[PDB]
Order: structure tokens, then C-alpha cells, then sequence
């Protein structure tokens, strides 16, 4: 079990930790979050009471250092920071628990949700998409653009997702134009899986990371990337059977976890009907198809 | 973006552009088999590729052999059209390559776009206009050379004959579409009108008769009248 203390909470904010969240009042005595499960990535995120715009947050892994949160009044936001002094850190943590000023990461033991959303997400891969290698954690917010969005402006703040483009030389082998555009198996399996991602688990991790960034920050470019990755698989006639079974679980828990009221911007009508009903893989996402029909029948 | 009545005159500026019409690429007859089922028999088709500024027509004949042993033919037709359009572009010297290609049907955007990936600076565009290029097989000499072909072949024409020697592109194109529109709505009558007078002939190197200026005016009026008659008939107006 790991802890993330907070120096203070000067301004009214809704704090999130993975899929949980709490309201915290201006200068209420709040000093952090305890009992966080070691072994998965996490994300602590924020929404100021004054600016319902701009959700922002930090991805992190407790095995990679001792992290805490401190409000910066020049920059006006809660910042993640690392304490290199082991003793000094256990000292602050121990005393704050003693004073019992910490909320508990509220995991129900039956619940595998957070594991199911993050199964394939690895902190080393996040730090290649959010490049800022003086820090062991990664900052993301609502307005950050992707690299592909920058092509069609400051690269320091870019989401360096893997670029997928169905109408590109990368995707289409000369002489197999028609074949490669209706059946993207070449693109998925040789170019993307064997070429760039090396294995299905990195692919799925980026897919999963992309979904959470869209869900937790309304990052529009992250939604776009999640749907592109889904589209690529469903539009491939030849997919490893284990990938098809994993994708059905992955999507199932993502649909399950989505806020009901956000279904209109977060779900691309075209991709889902194609995945579920038109594509090669229409019959291979039985769990995802059933949850979608019973929860969002209108979108289809 | 899309071509419509607003941006009509772009066609006649000095940027090279082509129309591509694919409605005659895949042509079938429908008949009954001995057991009484329905079957298709394909006939020769054509890609209708046209520079509306200069009249140059690139008529790419599509021989039935192309379809042999293939499925989802109507879908393949779109992809063969783009394959053939792409090859035409690539055969042409750089300074003759079009800057835009306008498809008369939106289904051709994605196949052409893919086939033209090697030409990122050529824009593939839809159109909102309702152009009558489907009626190209109602021009006797084009249908003759399509139907006689024994192999894939490209045949070049100028669809304006020698009109540009006396009129502007805008006018030439309006005349072409008026004549094709008439052909499409009532071929028998449109062809009657063009040919009634046996003393106005078609030059061997031409598609249409050698009308004088005055006679084109009578003809365009007769074509107009034909088109409005058929409209009233279609809708009881």
C-alpha cells in the first residue's frame, strides 16, 4: 500500500484518484490519499471549483519514487513532486496518518475495474507519449494536443501517440491498394504490431491509456486515438484470436466505466457500428456488443 | 471542397483539372437463365475522364475480361477506375498532370485518394452538380469504339470538336452538358434533333455535326424545349 500526501489544499477542488473522486473545500485540512494499491499505474486528477474547464492530472507508479502534491499559487494549480529523502518522506506520511487527515483509496475487494482498465498500461510507455524526462510522473490535461493534431503547435506539450492513418503510404502497399484499404490486416499485423508496437500488449496499453485520457480529461485527441486503434483491429480480417478475446474484455470495461451522460462526445457512432455490425469482427465482441446495446441503444 | 453552382467558373481558369465519370465503367445486361434465375452479362465499358477547359477526353475502354473471376464487381469497378486514372496521371508529363480531379460520384473519393497517394499535391474533389456524363454512350462514335474493342485500350478525343475555335470554354461546356442532358432524358428525340437534316454531316475526326453558328442556336433551343417538355411529362406539371 502506498501513500500520496498533500502539503495543503488552499483552493476548492474536486480531486480524482483513478475512478474515484472527492470534493475538497478551500483551506480544508486535507493531507492526501493512502492505501493506494502498488502494482498498477495510477492517476490523480483535478478540477478547480472555480474553473470547471481544464481538468488536469498526473500519471504515476508508486514503485518509481515517493510522490506528493503541493499547490503553486504563481501557476495556480496542484503540482506533483518527488521527495528524494526517504526518511523525511516516511516522516511526513507517518505523522499525517497519525493525525488521520488522509482519505483511503476506496477499493472494494470484488472490484477488478481499475485493473481491467489498466492491465496493459506501463509507466515507461506513458513517459514516451508524454515526454518530460526530468519527472517520473506524467502531466496531462484537457487542452493538450496530439502529434497527429499538430500536423493537420508547441511540441513540449504534445501527446506523442502512435500515428495511424488509413489513407497513407504506411498503411497501403503499392499494388495492393484496394486489398489493403478494405482489409487492414497488413497494416495492423506487420506495420503496427510487428513493426512499431512489437507486441499486442504495448498496442493495448496505448489504446487503454488513450481511453482514460479522453474519459478523465475530455482530451479530444485521445478519444480520436482510441477510436483509431479500435477501428484498425475491427477492419482487419485476420486478427490473432487472443487479441480478439482481450479486446472484447478491454472495451467492455471501458464502456462499463464511462459516465452515462458523456456518451455523445466520447463515442464515435461510425466506428462503433462498423466494429459491432459491419466489420470483419462484428461477431467477435459479444460482451462489448451486449453492453453497448443495453446501455446505449440510441447511439446505434 | 465540393463543386457546386457557386464555384462553377473555377473549371475554366488555367489550373489543369479533370472530371472523372465512372457510371459506364461496369455495364451489364440482365437476362433469365434456363432454370429461370436471373443472371448478369457484362459488356464493354469506359472511364470518362475530361478536361473541361480544353475538351480533351481520355476515354479508357474497360474490356469485359477485367471482370473475369472477380467478386463484388460494382465495388471493384470503383477501384479499377482509380487504378486507371492514376496510371493516366502518371503517364502524363509533370506539367500536364492535373492540380485537381473532380469525381462525379462520391463513392470514388476513397478509391482515387488511395490510388493517388503518390500525388499528395493533387486534390480529389466531390461535386454537388448533377452532371450528365452518364449519357456519353449515347454519342454514337464513343459507343462504337467501346463496343468494338477486343482488349483494354485508351482512345483520345476532343469532345468539343472544333468549337473552341469560335467560342469560349464556358460556352463549350454549357453546350456539351446541354446536349448530354437532352440525350439522357430522351435519347430518341435528342438524336432526331441532331440528325434530322442529312445535309449537315459529322467530320470523320468529329463527334457532333458541323453546325454553323446560327444552326447551333436553333439546336440549343430545340434541346432546351425537349428538356422542359420531358420535365412536365415526368412530374405532371
Amino acid at each position: 500500500m502506498n501513500t500520496v500526501p498533500f502539503t495543503s489544499a488552499p483552493i476548492e477542488v474536486t480531486i480524482g484518484i483513478d475512478q474515484y473522486s472527492f470534493n475538497v473545500k478551500e483551506n480544508q485540512p486535507f493531507h492526501g490519499i493512502k492505501d493506494i494499491p502498488i502494482g498498477h499505474v495510477h492517476v490523480i486528477h483535478f478540477q478547480h471549483a472555480d474553473n470547471s474547464s481544464m481538468r488536469y492530472g498526473y500519471w504515476f507508479d508508486c514503485r518509481m519514487g515517493n510522490f506528493y502534491i503541493q499547490y503553486d499559487p504563481k501557476d495556480g494549480l496542484y503540482k506533483m513532486m518527488e521527495e528524494r529523502d526517504g526518511a523525511k518522506f516516511e516522516n511526513i506520511v507517518h505523522n499525517f496518518k497519525e493525525r488521520q487527515m488522509m482519505v483511503s483509496y476506496p477499493k472494494i475487494d470484488e472490484d477488478d475495474t481499475w485493473y481491467n482498465l489498466t492491465e496493459f498500461v506501463q509507466m515507461d510507455k506513458i513517459r514516451k507519449i508524454v515526454r518530460k524526462d526530468e519527472n517520473q510522473f506524467s502531466y496531462v490535461d484537457s487542452s493538450m494536443t496530439t502529434v497527429q493534431e499538430n500536423e493537420l503547435s508547441d511540441p513540449a506539450h504534445s501527446l506523442n501517440y502512435t500515428v495511424i492513418n488509413f489513407k497513407s503510404r504506411e498503411a497501403i502497399r503499392p499494388g495492393h491498394e484496394m486489398e489493403d484499404f478494405l482489409d487492414k490486416s497488413y497494416y495492423l499485423n506487420t506495420v503496427m504490431l510487428q513493426g512499431i508496437f512489437k507486441n499486442s500488449s504495448n498496442y493495448f496499453g496505448e489504446l487503454q491509456f488513450a481511453f482514460l485520457n479522453a474519459m478523465f480529461f475530455g482530451n479530444y485527441g485521445s478519444s480520436l486515438q482510441w477510436h483509431a486503434m479500435i477501428e484498425l483491429i475491427c477492419s482487419s480480417a485476420t486478427v490473432p484470436k487472443h487479441m480478439l478475446d482481450k479486446l472484447d474484455e478491454i472495451l467492455y470495461y471501458q464502456i462499463k466505466t464511462l459516465p452515462e451522460q458523456y456518451s455523445d462526445i466520447l463515442l464515435n457512432e461510425r466506428v462503433w457500428n462498423i466494429c459491432l455490425y459491419s466489420s470483419f469482427q462484428k461477431n467477435s465482441l459479444h460482451n462489448t456488443e451486449k453492453i453497448m446495446e443495453n446501455k446505449y441503444p440510441e447511439l446505434l | 471542397g465540393a463543386m457546386n453552382s457557386s464555384n462553377y467558373a473555377e473549371l475554366f481558369n488555367n489550373d489543369i483539372k479533370l472530371f472523372v465519370d465512372d457510371t459506364n465503367v461496369y455495364r451489364v445486361t440482365v437476362h433469365k437463365t434456363f432454370e429461370g434465375n436471373v443472371a448478369t452479362k457484362a459488356i464493354n465499358g469506359c472511364i470518362f475522364t475530361l478536361n473541361p477547359k480544353t475538351g480533351h477526353l481520355f476515354l479508357k475502354i474497360i474490356h469485359t475480361s477485367v471482370w473475369a473471376g472477380q467478386k463484388r464487381l460494382s465495388q471493384l469497378a470503383k477501384w479499377k477506375t482509380a487504378e486507371e486514372v492514376s496510371a493516366l496521371v502518371r503517364s502524363l508529363p509533370k506539367e500536364e498532370q492535373p492540380k485537381q480531379i473532380i469525381v462525379t460520384r462520391k463513392a470514388m473519393l476513397d478509391p482515387l485518394e488511395v490510388h493517388m497517394l503518390d500525388f499528395p499535391n493533387i486534390a480529389i474533389r466531390p461535386t454537388e452538380l448533377r452532371l450528365p456524363f452518364s449519357a456519353a454512350m449515347s454519342i454514337d462514335k464513343l459507343s462504337d469504339v467501346v463496343m468494338k474493342a477486343t482488349e483494354p485500350q485508351m482512345v483520345l478525343f476532343n469532345i468539343y470538336d472544333d468549337w473552341l475555335d469560335r467560342i469560349s470554354s464556358y460556352t463549350a461546356f454549357s453546350r456539351l452538358t446541354l446536349l448530354l442532358r437532352a440525350l439522357k432524358t430522351n435519347e430518341e428525340s435528342a438524336k432526331m434533333i441532331l440528325l434530322s437534316d442529312p445535309t449537315i454531316t459529322i467530320k470523320s475526326y468529329h463527334l457532333w455535326p458541323s453546325f454553323t453558328d446560327e444552326q447551333w442556336i436553333t439546336i440549343e433551343s430545340q434541346m432546351r424545349d425537349l428538356i422542359l417538355t420531358e420535365y412536365g411529362r415526368k412530374y405532371n406539371v
